[PDB]
């Protein structure tokens, strides 16, 4: 003998959670994929002494490619 | 020293209504229909 369980409407909370997850993932999955691709294929810079008679650009003092960009 | 006749009648009517409502709370064999 199954009975009816009286509950408050859970449709709207579930819809809000689904929408928030959808938008966050929509904007974040490309970001994570791009970060992973950049890390794998464009590694961090390597420390090196400044060659004689050469001045580096202002963005050539950082090691992460995203930070340099 | 016990239920008065008015109290007896009111309790009987309320009990009948309550039992009818509780019976109505039951589920038909198909009630949880699922969307495709
Ligand atoms: C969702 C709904 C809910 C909503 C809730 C609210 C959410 C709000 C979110 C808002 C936005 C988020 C903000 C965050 C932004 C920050 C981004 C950032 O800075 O990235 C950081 C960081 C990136 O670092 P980096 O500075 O860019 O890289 C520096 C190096 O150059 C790199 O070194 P490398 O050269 O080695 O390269 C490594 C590379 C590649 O490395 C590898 O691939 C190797 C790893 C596996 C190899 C192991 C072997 C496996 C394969 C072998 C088998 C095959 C071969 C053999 C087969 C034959 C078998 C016999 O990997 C990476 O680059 C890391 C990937 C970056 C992903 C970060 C995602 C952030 C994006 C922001 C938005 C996120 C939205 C959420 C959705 C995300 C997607 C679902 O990424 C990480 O998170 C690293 C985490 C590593 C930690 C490991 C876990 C250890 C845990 C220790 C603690 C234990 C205590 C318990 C706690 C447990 C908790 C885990």
């Amino acid at each position: 003998k199954r009975l009816f369980i009286i509950k408050p409407s859970g449709f709207y909370d579930r819809r809000f959670l689904k929408l928030m997850r959808f938008y966050i993932l929509l904007t974040g999955i490309p970001v994570a994929i791009g970060i992973t691709l950049v890390n794998v294929f464009i590694g961090e810079a390597e420390l090196a002494d400044i060659p004689e008679g050469y001045v580096p650009e202002h963005w050539e003092y950082f090691k992460h490619p995203i930070s340099r960009w | 020293s016990g239920y008065t006749p008015d109290e007896k009648l009111r309790l009987q009517q309320l009990r009948e209504l309550r039992r009818r409502w509780l019976k109505d709370q039951e589920l038909s064999p198909r009630e949880p229909v699922l969307p495709p």
